[PDB]
């Protein structure tokens, strides 16, 4: 549901 | 065509300011406004502000105090500055242009500037080879980009000519506070004798630019 | 501000299937809504402007509908290249706000991983550290277990995994597990094994090497 800086993808 | 290219990724110490330059091409800053959007873990996509064709600026309510946007039309440059950053200001900052000069449907984006807010020091990585040895004519090889800060780091293979079979894993934060990632590629075993395999590592925050030749041990 | 609620959080479909994205606004915003696609390490890509209007260079399988508070983005025949996050943006009220997004995963047949183990380079050993890497390449689904053993001793707490997003072509994942030891520890042992458990494997696959050869 949160945005991950390491992939520019949503993770959790 | 239309392009927006931002300045390189940066580290900002707590309570200090962030500065980003958005250089545009394919259109004139006199005919279009440039918006600034950031993407953070805790707030996702967030509209920060805009500088219009005529020079006026609007800033989103939470940033009216520390946000400042300027531009140089002749140099096709827009200057983003935000003050007194904290940890939750760590995000990817984009400059963007809409379809029309007055609107907000962002059809053109910058590549994004990853901003890390940390008191830690910049640290260039070490690049180590992941050497193949002795899968049905397919050999895997790669590079280990270890112990760097902050993010990001770019990895390509053979100056961009090799993209098929490439996997660049997301960086993991080690207990030492430094990042580390690997980049792998699968190639025919028979090509390992007549082909050179180089990973092009570039850690812009530290000006570390390394080419690592990866051979069978 | 206007709160945009996207639903669901994660969508998982098969290629060729239909898929719709929900974006609900905290109040009526008419048709003033734009949709965005964002691939891994990419910037947002404008898909639809004003709920339903087409965008240049966007495949015809992308379309949007809705008005008031309930809006829909649809892909009639989804493809592997559509693996991304999808955001909606409203601009009927200042300031323009974005939704939280919907992740689009793609189902595909089970693929067993290709496993490769990499010893630490002699270059890194000079730094006083040994990194052993095990590569799980092109597999599906995402669930996988990596078990490290050093002279038949189960390793725990001294490894870290990293998993790629879904590949835009074959929709597979790849995983890297890095075992990290001190050089003194690494030189005190011989057999370094990586056991991989995955649904596509009838039995665990173990790649290993002996320090030296």
């Amino acid at each position: 549901g949160q945005x991950d800086l390491s992939t520019r993808r949503l993770k959790g | 065509q239309v392009q927006l290219k931002q300045s390189g990724p940066g580290l900002v110490q707590p309570s200090q300011s962030l500065s980003i330059t958005c250089t545009v091409s394919g259109f004139s800053l006199t005919n279009y406004g440039v918006h600034w959007v950031r993407q953070s873990p805790g707030k996702g996509l967030e509209w920060l502000g805009v500088i219009w064709s005529g020079g006026n600026t609007d800033y989103n309510t939470p940033f009216t105090s520390r946000l400042s946007i300027n531009k140089d039309n002749s140099k096709s440059q827009v200057f983003f500055k935000m003050n007194s950053l904290q940890s939750n200001d760590t995000a990817i900052y984009y400059c963007a242009r809409a379809l029309t000069y007055y609107d907000y449907e962002f059809a053109y984006w910058g590549q994004g500037t990853l901003v890390t807010v940390s008191a830690a020091s910049t640290k260039g990585p070490s690049v180590f080879p992941l050497a193949p040895s002795s899968s049905g004519g397919t050999a895997a090889l790669g590079c280990l980009v270890k112990d760097y800060f902050p993010e990001p780091v770019t990895v390509s293979w053979n100056s961009g000519a090799l993209t098929s079979g490439v996997h660049t894993f997301p960086a993991v934060l080690q207990s030492s506070g430094l990042y580390s990632l690997s980049s792998v590629v699968t190639v025919p075993s028979s090509s390992l004798g007549t082909q050179t395999y180089i990973c092009n590592v570039n850690h812009k925050p530290s000006n570390t630019k390394v080419d690592k030749r990866v051979e069978p041990k | 501000d206007i709160l945009l609620t996207q639903s669901p959080v994660i969508l998982s479909v098969s290629p060729g299937e239909r898929v719709s994205f929900s974006c609900r606004a905290s109040q009526s915003i008419g048709t003033n809504i734009h949709w965005y696609q964002q691939r891994t390490n990419g910037s947002p890509r404008l898909l639809i402007k004003y709920a339903s209007e087409s965008i240049s260079g966007i495949p015809s399988r992308f379309s949007g509908s809705g008005s008031g508070t309930d809006f829909t983005l649809s892909i009639n025949s989804v493809e592997s290249e559509d693996i991304a996050d999808y955001y909606c943006q409203q601009n009927n009220n200042w300031p323009t706000t974005f939704g939280a997004g919907t992740k689009l995963e793609l189902k595909r047949t089970v693929a067993a991983p290709s496993v490769f183990i990499f010893p630490p380079s002699d270059e890194q050993l000079k730094s006083g550290t040994a990194s052993v890497v095990c590569l799980l390449n092109n597999f599906y689904p995402r669930e996988a277990k990596v078990q490290w053993k050093v002279d038949n001793a189960l390793q725990s707490g001294n490894s870290q995994e990293s998993v790629t997003e879904q590949d835009s072509k074959d929709s597979t994942y790849s995983l890297s597990s890095t075992l990290t030891l001190s050089k003194a520890d690494y030189e005190k042992h011989k057999v370094y094994a990586c056991e991989v458990t995955h649904q596509g494997l009838s039995s665990p696959v173990t790649k290993s090497f002996n320090r030296g050869a």
